[PDB]
């Protein structure tokens, strides 16, 4: 039962 | 029987979505209703973008 | 010139950061292998489906 995320990544 | 953006209501926001079908699917509340369902991510991406783009900025995780 | 003011079509966005303590994107531009950084907000406005199309890759559960 998991909640979406939009998972992104810092820069460098 | 008409349902999602053939029901000819106005979107309010994003309150859930699912892929599991194959395609992205938005759980629609519309403005003036109690009763959400389900619209194609492709539909809702052109007929209210800006209503797209707050329920993804509001999960942002790094 | 920086960003939109380059007056190139925006192609894809290739990354993002907040370190400037906005959100913005690294845009990478059709025609020209110089990407660079953009406001989030102002790509919202100026290329939504750019910006839908970053997200949609990232949804995950």
């Amino acid at each position: 039962h998991k909640i979406p995320y939009v998972r992104l990544e810092r820069l460098k | 029987k008409p349902r999602g953006f053939a029901r000819g209501l106005d979107p309010e926001r994003i309150i859930g979505a699912t892929d599991s079908s194959g395609e992205l699917m938005f759980l629609m509340k519309w403005k003036d209703s109690d009763e959400a369902d389900l619209v194609l991510a492709k539909e809702a991406n052109m007929k209210c973008p800006q209503i797209v783009i707050a329920f993804y900025e509001e999960r942002l995780t790094w």
